[PDB]
């Protein structure tokens, strides 16, 4: 194996790669085959793999004469043999074997192969003496029948095991192998389409949410995400009774996909479809600083929540890419402001501009990442640091007098949150450790959160053989003591409740109190009939809208959400249908 | 990368030389090697 620009050769054991380090630094070469891929490196023992962890193991009898099959750069691969010595590190004994080549010759294969000659020393003294390195053996493979129905299964997938390259589309493959009516649900559209190029070559349909139902004789895999699945649910008594579904980033706490993990455990009770659920992070664990695929360096150390004037150089003074998660997005410019200042050049992220900017963070060189909670989900970056004050808002449904939802915050985030936020590196190897610099400790406690009330008000709104009630997941509906189906609206409401979410752009709470109101969806009165503690400001100003009619009055909703005017994007939006513009 | 050329096996004509000088070493976080 040569680069030009031999530094190294490799071998190719048990389907995977095995090299040295220093001789290709982590990067990726294209044979004939398919292109390579990085997975696992060992800067302490000089040892990386390709395309899969080590696999041969250790072998050195300390007496036997072992030998090495040399490569030279110019002509032919030559062969000798040697009785090595002991190199006598200070953890441990390893083999030394006495011997030197031309430069570029280092993962010469030693007699199975027991050593990945290269690493070596030169003593000024006498000559120079190289070290039989090699790792311990190690793991993934195919998975088992967990396609037997009235079955959830629990995938705990860490970053990177080839969760989305190697393992989704083996399933995928063995479900069609069973003739089954997969459906794969993706959190977000770009981990959808890091699906369907994952899937290349498979039949998978994506489905988009201006279609209530598409149906074919010719079965395909249904790939559609968590908030299409949900209102497809809610749109069309069309949906199709599928026998695998399988909803990747799980721990999602997002209402819609909260009523999806309910509603397919439901469908798994009823013995009708066998479910996958995959998460680093399942409902059942609280570990802040997970096992991950290359070493994390965890630092503690204060962070700043405003702009600084001064003492952080440590920020700045790193030189590799920088992810930073922010509890908001005006908190998030106030960094990102305070960090352009410095020179750094900054990608902004939230939730209504990541299909706008999260593309620019592959193309794009840039030296810092700005973020609110929706880089938790399937969100993958080059860089090396996370920066995690593991603070972040939270809405709550406050009952103490009339009913409204509040921001609290910036109120620590979950055990959960944290372990993704600090998932976001630790899986591609760097020379350098990945840095999780974060600050302060999560909360266990967050069953105040609006969005388990609201994915119940989406649940049990669903058309469902009766038969049963779609009752929420098993680990999560413990999480509210609703009673089930006490959300139930019944024939034009239940249009205007969807109506409300899908072409309102409203949330789920303020849309069930609008709906359960029976005002009909065009009517926008009720934005202007409110408490005077219900006007809304906008920077510091209060809220004049010129109405549909021509009118003018200000913005007051007789029902409050903080959602609708956390965001100068989403007051935007909703002063748009205030106006009854949309 | 080019074809390894290679395989898995013993040449027992291959040249038997080296020395097993007994050598005393810390290592190094970068991979490298220290001396005493």
């Amino acid at each position: 194996r040569i680069m030009q620009r031999q530094v190294g050769v490799g071998i190719h054991m048990e389907g995977v790669f095995h090299t040295m380090w220093h001789v290709t630094r982590g990067s990726v070469i294209c044979h004939e085959t398919g292109r390579l891929e990085p997975s696992w490196a060992d800067v302490r023992n000089d040892m990386i793999s390709y395309g899969g962890g080590w696999r041969l193991g250790d072998k050195w009898d300390k007496e036997e004469d072992v030998q090495v099959l040399a490569i030279e750069p110019g002509k032919n691969p030559k062969h000798v043999q040697t009785k090595p010595g002991l190199f006598k590190t200070l953890t441990g004994e390893i083999g030394a074997v006495t011997l030197d080549f031309k430069p570029g010759t280092s993962g010469s294969p030693i007699i199975k192969v027991i050593g990945l000659y290269g690493n070596g020393v030169v003593t000024k003294s006498g000559d120079y003496v190289s070290a039989i390195t090699q790792a311990e053996r190690i793991d993934y493979e195919v998975d088992e029948d967990i396609f037997r129905k009235k079955r959830l299964t629990i995938m705990d997938l860490h970053p990177g095991a080839g969760k989305t390259k190697r393992i989704l589309p083996s399933i995928v493959r063995e479900a069609l192998k069973r003739r089954l009516r997969t459906l794969i649900l993706a959190p977000t559209r770009v981990v959808a389409a890091e699906m369907e190029e994952a899937l290349r070559g498979l039949p998978i349909r994506y489905q988009t949410p201006a279609v209530k139902s598409e149906h074919t004789g010719r079965e395909i895999v249904d790939l559609m995400c968590h908030a299409t699945f949900t209102t497809r649910l809610l749109s069309s008594t069309r949906v199709p009774n599928y026998n695998l579904i399988v909803m990747d980033e799980a721990h999602f706490t997002d209402p819609c996909s909260v009523a999806a993990r309910g509603y397919i455990s439901t469908r798994v009770e009823m013995g009708e479809a066998a479910a996958i659920f995959m998460t680093a992070t399942p409902p059942g664990s609280i570990d802040p600083f997970p096992q991950s695929n290359s070493p994390i360096e965890d630092i503690e150390r204060e962070i700043p929540e405003r702009s600084w004037n001064t003492g952080f150089d440590w920020i700045t003074d790193y030189q590799g890419k920088t992810v930073w998660f922010v509890p908001s997005i005006k908190a998030g410019n106030d960094i990102a402001n305070c960090l352009r200042k410095s020179g750094k050049k900054v990608i902004q992220l939230s939730r209504k501009t990541f299909d706008t900017e999260y593309p620019k963070t592959k193309l794009t060189d840039w030296d810092f990442v700005v973020t609110t909670d929706i880089s938790e989900m399937g969100a993958n970056f080059r860089a090396g640091r996370v920066i995690d004050p593991r603070r972040c808002l939270k809405p709550v449904i406050l009952t103490d007098g009339p009913e409204r939802v509040i921001l609290a915050g910036p109120i620590p985030v979950t055990p959960a949150s944290a372990a993704q936020r600090r998932g976001r590196i630790g899986r591609n190897p760097a020379q350098e450790d990945d840095q999780y610099v974060f600050s302060g400790d999560p909360l266990k406690n967050d069953e105040d959160h609006a969005h388990w009330t609201e994915a119940k008000m989406l649940l049990d709104n669903i058309y469902t053989p009766e038969g049963i009630i779609p009752t929420l997941f098993g680990p999560e509906r413990e999480k509210t003591q609703a009673i089930d189906g006490e959300f139930r609206l019944r024939g034009e409401q239940r249009k205007t409740f969807v109506e409300l979410m899908r072409r309102g752009d409203l949330p789920v709470w303020l849309s069930y109190k609008v709906a359960s109101a029976g005002i009909s969806y065009k009517d926008r009165e009720w934005c202007f009939t409110g408490e005077r503690n219900n006007q809304i400001l906008e920077e510091n100003m209060e809220v004049e809208i010129w109405t549909r009619e021509g009118e003018k009055k200000k913005l007051r909703p007789k029902w409050l959400d903080a959602r609708v005017y956390a965001d100068p994007m989403a007051l935007k939006d909703f002063k748009e249908f205030a106006s009854g513009r949309k | 990368s080019l074809e390894k050329a290679a395989n898995v096996q013993w040449d027992e004509m291959a040249d038997i030389t080296g020395s097993s000088p007994i050598i005393e070493v810390k290592q190094d976080e970068d991979g490298s090697f220290s001396i005493r």
